[PDB]
Parts: structure tokens; C-alpha cells; sequence
């Protein structure tokens, strides 16, 4: 005897699980409907349960077996004794969402099956009607399974929901309007304009040729975020040690030149500096190194994981940089190997609800066009950089192409794509002393 | 408009149109 | 019993009717192929007649039993005995062509019993599949049975077959009273003399450097379209949210300030214009967008698909952009997917009998040369695009690279390639502060 598909164990936890808890009645509602159902009295209890849930009375096992017995359909049920059995096996530690989708499963392949039997009984017996019209039926019936049925976070939605979301995120730019402190601050007020911060669930890629800065750019990102912020900062430095990163943080934060502090020539106030900057940062601790190497999209994922479980949570994640992962399996082809890295990666920040920020490297050939300025195409082999990232951050400085520059010490961030924002050039001032970036406080045209 | 002018223009525009679900 | 779907009298009938009458061949290899026959000696002697009747020889009864006899494969099939019992018992004064159709037809609904059955067998044994994938696999198994049977009708037509629909043709083109416009009217006088529309079966290119107003463009194309027509539009937008293309939407169509939208500074006028648009949208409530990131083919068809079978038919197809799409089995070279992703859009776009039209790139170096303006070369990487597309069109705006312009506001349509008509440019006006593109009111040289 073939059983068709069921599972009485997981109607029985849904049905259990409504009875001890009715606040998680909508969550069930969202996933299951009575005729999702394999018996007969699991879809009269659901049915009753979402009569009394309407009319807003409690959908405990008194109340449930009460307006049963009043209308006389206790019997058909199974009686006070299979309600006190499901009462009873089911626990209080129930995820019942996640069995009204199992439930809701079922249902899909219970309809599979018998669309597949009707068209194959339909095919034994034509009555007339030609092969077209046969395959036409056929047609129909399988794909009217996928009619609606999650369409919502897995499709095209309806045009008024958009609509409607769209009023609603310009009501609540509209209200509020803080400049760019509403997000991750990024700590300069030119990129908090024109991004709004660093947003969670978004992937973000600054990329420059070597010796422009990237590594500075990101550090005073980094730390910029853990002053301004509560929640940890995680680091994924594959290019430097932790020590290096230490010591530039400490010059940036307590500005002390930089290669006093790599050739040890400090003075005491210099001293007195670093010690203060180094217990604040013992004071707050939320910054978070990993200077690995080699490290795979997977480990990343892991640790991120492992980091927001303990920490209750992340605030920002950076990756420096993305040219040194390895995948293994793609270690062939360099153009897949950064596919399989971005589409890893912007997965994390949409399941994390955290910004993360990536590293990347440019082509030499920049360095033979008319103008220097980074570009898209000057990211080659990484088109699905371009294509995943929500945010992408050009680093250029004149100056280090031209010693004659007007525009020394000065530094653009060229913003090539913006998913939820304009684009354009923002003007920072580089003191490669302190390695800092700090705001522009020149003229703006 | 100002915020509070914006929000009844937009109550209305809803109120008008229906889409009960967006709330 | 479970009888399998077969008739061996129309069989028979054949094969005696090509024994006796040899001529006829053709008008039975038209109707039926070797592997349609049900029995395994059946189909052994239409495979041998096959090769018989392609090398120049006799298919009569003595030759094609001596000739299974020198293969070994005379006592397969049942022997001079049976061979002749075919030749007599079957009368020649038969009609053959119905009993070639019966045996075409027994085949198809014989397949469509076995993908039910195999349907049912995968439901009741998953195999660690969701519901997705068996969903996936269904349609993949009814497609493979239903598609492809339309060769029949592909081919050789007869010349007064063909003469008499282009007469129809030009018929109707004279008949017609529209002002110069057959197919999807594009909304702009001028773009509408030059090509008549956007025709359907077509494959249409959108071509730009970046930030010239492609997708701009094109959602002013959709919007026309929309409204001058009753059949549904479908976007497909990789490079966008769906919720920043209604807002481009609404600003194009209420003329209100896109900055000012994205602002939330809007004042009594532009809202009463924003209502007014959202009234008439949704009153017609003909537009579906899908805003889903890494689309490939497969997926893209599907889709409009099931919008086809949703909606009885598509009026246009709209994508932006194709050098975002995806091929997975491809990925390897570039080259290739981009020329099996523009090979189905063809073939979609043929099949469904709709004009789609594909957005598409240039290359960088275009912007290095003396004039600008895009040639068919600019299309480097993409050959089978060049060579796929029915209609070409470049947008050009000579204030993207001149701030001395004195073209500020007007943008060029530049044909590259038109299958059916002339080449040349179109000037339109170029609103950018209500994302809108509008006809050229100026004097025409
Ligand atoms: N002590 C210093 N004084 C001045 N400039 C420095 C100093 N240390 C580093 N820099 C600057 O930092 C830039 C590169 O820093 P970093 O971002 O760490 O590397 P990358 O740009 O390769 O990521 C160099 O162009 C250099 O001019
Ligand atoms: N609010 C606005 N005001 C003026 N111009 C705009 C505005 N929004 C977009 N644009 C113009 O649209 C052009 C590109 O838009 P779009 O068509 O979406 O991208 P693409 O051309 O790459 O498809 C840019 O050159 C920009 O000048
Ligand atoms: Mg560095
Ligand atoms: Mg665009």
C-alpha cells in the first residue's frame, strides 16, 4: 500500500502549539490554511480556531471545547480526550512556523500528485479530445499550483504594495531628516549626506590602485563606526597583521605621526597620548581583528555568525580585502572565484542586517588613460563586484601622479554605484602623518 | 507643505485609493 | 487494465500501404517519425524502410525482408511470414495520412502518461527536493513534451500561400487609419514615423554610455506604452529596486522634480499631479515589474510564461539590463553567454509574438575617439547581439561630455540597426528634472 504524503506528528505540534499559545496564532495564519490539512478533524479544529480567533475570543482548549460542544461538532473531532491529547503532547517550546511550512509542504506535494494521476487517467481516457488539447489541459493544471503561494518575498509583488512601501519610506525620509546620522554614522559629513551611512543589509566595495590609501580609508571607517557606535566592529585584515592595523589605529586616534611610532621615536607627550588613546579603547572594546589568511567566504560567514551570537549583534564588518580569499573549488577561474565571493558575501550582510564593506584592486591600465580617476570598468575580472554591491567607493589622490598638484592633501571618494542614493565625488583631507582621512573644510563647488 | 500637511495629504490620498493593507 | 495508448491496425496499415504504394513515403514521413511506433518491430521496419528509401532503393516486400535478413534482424521483427501477412492483409485503397496521424498522436499522449507517472513516482520520493524544485522539474518535463512539435507548421510554404499574406499585409497597412504605426506605439511622433512602433517577434536594443538616461529612456517607453495600449508590460530590472523605478515612474508621469520626490519636497501642485497618476495607474493596472537580482534565461522565461498564462498574452517585454543576466553553464566565456542570452530572448521574443526590448552597454573606448556618437563596432564583446537584433538604438546627449553645449535638453536616437527600414537620428527633448523624455518641438531641418 502506497501512503500518500503525511505527517500526523507535525499537525498535531501545529494544532497543540495554537492551544497553549495564541499570540502566534498570526504567524500560523500566514503559513497554513484548513485545507492544507490531511484529517478531516485537524481541519474542523483550525477552521473552529479561526472562527473564535475572528471573533476575538481566546482559542485555548476550554474555550475551543466549549464553542465545540455547542454547536454538537465535538464528536466528529474525536472528542475532549484527542483535545487533551494534543494539550498535552505538544510543548510550550514550539517554533510553529516553522511546521505550518512543513504542513504547507505537504500540501504542495499532496496536490503534485494528484494532478499527475488526473492527467494520467485523463491521458488513458481521451473522450475525444485531441493531443492539444490534452497537453493544454496538463499545462494548466500543473501551473496552477504555483498560482500565488509565496509570490510575496520570492516574486513580483502587487503594484500597490510598492507603491504603498515607496510613500512610506519618503514619509519617513521626510520626517526626519538628520543628514546622515540616522544609519551607520561613517564619521564625515560630506559621505553621511550623500550616502546616509553605511546601511545594514548592504554590500559595500572601495577599491584603488596600491599605495592610494584603501587600507588607511577603511581603518578610519572602522574606527570612525566603533567611536561612534555601541556594537562590535569586526575586521577581516587578510593583507596586514594586527599589529600594523594597531598602530596606525593608535596614530589615526591619538594623531601621532606614524613613523614615530613604527621607529619608536616618541616623545613624552607623545607617550601620554598613546596611553590615553589606549584605554579608551580598553574602556570600550567593541573592535574585533581577524588578520588570517587565505581565508574562504564560508570561515567568514562563520565567524560573523559566531561574533553577532555572542556579542548580541553586529554594527559593521570589514573585509580587507577580497583579493586574497580562496575558494578551492574555483581556484581555475579567477572571474568565478570573486562571483562565488561577492554572492557569499552580500548573502551575509542580508542575513546579518549589517553593512559590510569589502577591499578591492585595480587594473594597471588605469594608470595609461587620459584621466586617472577610478572607474566601473577598472574593476576587471570582479563584474559581479559591480553587479552584488549596494555601494561602491573609488579612492583617488592627484598627488600622486602629479608633484606639481594644486590639490594636495586633498582626496576624492568617487561613489560609481549607489543602490539607494545619488552618486558623485566627495573631497576628504588626507594626513598621511596620522594616516586619517578627515572632512574637507575647503571651499565646495 | 509641511510634515503634518504632507501626512493628511497622504492619509487622504490613501483613504481615497483604499490599499487597507499598507498599515 | 492500464492499457498503454497504442492502435496496431493504423501500423499495420501503414507499413502495407508504403509496401504496396511507394510513392507515399513522403506524405508518411511528414507525419511520424521511427521511435513513434509502439511495438519494437514496427518501429525496426520503419527505421530499415528509412534507410532503403534514403539510399535510392525499392522498399517492396522481398528486398526489405532480405535486407532485415542480411542485418541479422529478420527474426526480430517476425519473419517473411509476417512480413508478407502485413503486405496482404492490409488493403491498398486505404488513407494513410490519418492512420500516420493516429500513430503521431498515440506517441504524444503515451509521453505525457509517462511524465505523469514519473511526476507521481518524484512526489512520493523527494529525495532531499522542496517544493520548488519538483515544481520545476514538472514544467521542465511538460515543456520538453509540448515544445518543438510547432516544426511542423515551420518550413518550406507554398509561394501563393506566402504571396497571398503578403498581399493581406499590405492591405491592411493601407487600411489601417492609425497615423504610421503597426505595432507597439513608443509614444514619440517622430520615433514612431521612423519605425513604426515596436514590432512584435523583434529583438530590440537600448544602447548608452552610462548616465546617459537608458533606463530613464526606457521607462518612458514603458509608460507610453502603458498607456496607449491594454496588454500587460513586463519589466525585468536587475539594476534596480522596484520601489526607485515607481518613483521614477511617478515623477515621469505627474511631472514633479525628481529631486525634489527623493527630497520629499513637494508642494500642492505636484501633489495633485502625484494623485492624479496614482488614480490613473491604478485604474489601469496593466504594468508588472520584477525586480530580482542574478536573473538568468531560464528564469526570465519562465516567469513571463506564467504571466502569459496568468494574463492570456503579453503586449511588450521590457529587460535592463542583459549585461547583468546570467548563464551558469556558460560562465566560462563571456562571449557565449552573451550570445546564448540574446539567442533566447530571440526565440522568446519570436515565440511569444511580442516586441521585448533588452538594454545593453558600450565600450569605454567609444569615449576616446574624435565623434562619440555609437557605430555598430562599439558593440565589442556583444557580435551576436549585432548580429540578433531586429532594431538598434543608441541614446546620445551631447551635454554629457560638453558643458559648452548648445544641445542642452536634447538627446539623439541613433539606429545602428534596423531590420526593416532606414537608419538615422531622432532628436527628442530630455527633461531630466521630471526623468522624462518628450518630442522634439523645435524646427526639423
Ligand atoms: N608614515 C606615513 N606618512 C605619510 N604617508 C603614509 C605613511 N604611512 C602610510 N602612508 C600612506 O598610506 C598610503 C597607503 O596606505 P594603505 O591604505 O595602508 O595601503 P593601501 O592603499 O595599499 O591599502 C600610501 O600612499 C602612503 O602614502
Ligand atoms: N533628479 C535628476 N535630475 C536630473 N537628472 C537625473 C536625475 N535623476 C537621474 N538623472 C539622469 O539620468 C541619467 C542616467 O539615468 P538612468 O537611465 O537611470 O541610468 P542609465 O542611463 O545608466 O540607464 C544620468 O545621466 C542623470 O543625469
Ligand atoms: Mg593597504
Ligand atoms: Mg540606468
Amino acid at each position: 500500500l502506497k501512503v500518500p504524503p503525511h505527517s500526523i506528528e507535525a499537525e498535531q505540534s501545529v494544532l497543540g502549539g495554537l492551544m497553549l499559545d495564541n499570540e502566534r496564532w498570526d504567524d500560523v495564519a500566514e503559513r497554513v490554511v484548513a485545507d492544507d490539512f490531511y484529517t478531516r478533524p485537524h481541519r474542523h479544529i483550525f477552521t473552529e480556531m479561526a472562527r473564535l480567533q475572528e471573533s476575538g475570543s481566546p482559542i485555548d482548549l476550554i474555550t475551543l471545547a466549549e464553542s465545540l460542544e455547542r454547536q454538537g461538532q465535538l464528536d466528529s473531532v474525536g472528542g475532549f480526550a484527542y483535545l487533551a491529547e494534543l494539550s498535552k503532547n505538544t510543548p510550550s517550546a514550539a517554533n510553529i512556523s516553522a511546521y505550518a511550512d512543513i504542513v504547507r509542504e505537504r500540501a504542495v506535494v499532496r496536490e503534485m500528485i494528484s494532478v499527475a494521476n488526473e492527467i494520467a487517467e485523463a491521458g488513458f481516457d481521451p473522450q475525444g479530445r485531441t493531443s492539444e488539447d490534452l497537453l493544454d489541459l496538463a499545462e494548466s493544471r500543473v501551473f496552477k499550483i504555483a498560482e500565488s503561494r509565496a509570490n510575496k518575498d520570492e516574486g513580483p509583488k502587487n503594484i500597490a504594495d510598492v507603491l504603498d512601501a515607496t510613500v512610506a519610506r519618503i514619509e519617513q525620509l521626510f520626517q526626519q531628516p538628520h543628514d546622515g546620522v540616522t544609519g551607520v554614522n561613517t564619521g564625515y559629513d560630506d559621505l553621511n549626506k550623500k550616502t546616509a551611512g553605511l546601511q545594514p543589509s548592504d554590500l559595500i566595495i572601495v577599491a584603488a590602485r596600491p599605495s592610494m590609501g584603501k587600507t588607511t580609508f577603511a581603518m578610519n571607517l572602522v574606527e570612525n563606526a566603533a567611536m561612534l557606535q555601541d556594537k562590535p566592529v569586526l575586521i577581516f585584515s587578510l593583507e596586514m597583521p594586527s599589529e600594523q592595523i594597531m598602530m596606525r589605529s593608535l596614530a589615526s586616534l591619538s594623531r601621532v605621526d606614524q613613523t614615530k611610532i613604527r621607529t619608536g621615536q616618541l616623545d613624552d607627550e607623545d607617550w601620554a597620548r598613546i596611553s590615553g588613546t589606549m584605554g579608551i579603547l580598553l574602556e570600550k572594546r567593541n573592535i574585533y581583528i581577524d588578520d588570517s589568511s587565505g581565508l574562504t567566504p564560508t570561515e567568514v560567514r562563520s565567524r560573523a555568525r559566531r561574533i553577532a551570537r555572542e556579542h548580541g549583534g553586529i554594527g559593521l564588518i570589514m573585509i580587507d580585502y577580497l583579493q586574497l580569499m580562496r575558494v578551492p573549488a574555483l581556484s581555475d577561474n579567477r572571474t568565478l572565484e570573486i562571483a562565488e565571493i561577492s554572492r557569499s558575501l552580500k548573502a551575509l550582510a542580508k542575513e546579518l542586517n549589517v553593512p559590510v564593506v569589502a577591499l578591492s584592486q585595480l587594473n594597471r591600465s588605469l594608470e595609461q588613460r587620459a584621466d586617472k580617476r577610478p572607474v566601473n570598468s577598472d574593476l576587471r575580472e570582479s563584474g559581479s563586484i559591480e553587479q552584488d554591491a549596494d555601494l561602491i567607493m573609488f579612492i583617488y589622490r592627484d598627488e600622486v601622479y602629479h608633484e606639481n598638484s594644486d590639490l594636495k592633501g586633498i582626496a576624492e571618494i568617487i561613489i560609481g554605484k549607489q543602490r539607494n542614493g545619488p552618486i558623485g565625488t566627495v573631497r576628504l583631507t588626507f594626513n598621511g602623518q596620522w594616516s586619517r582621512f578627515d572632512n574637507y573644510a575647503g571651499p565646495q563647488y | 507643505l509641511n510634515r503634518a500637511q504632507a501626512l493628511a495629504k497622504i492619509a487622504e490620498i490613501k483613504a481615497k485609493f483604499g490599499l487597507k493593507g499598507a498599515s
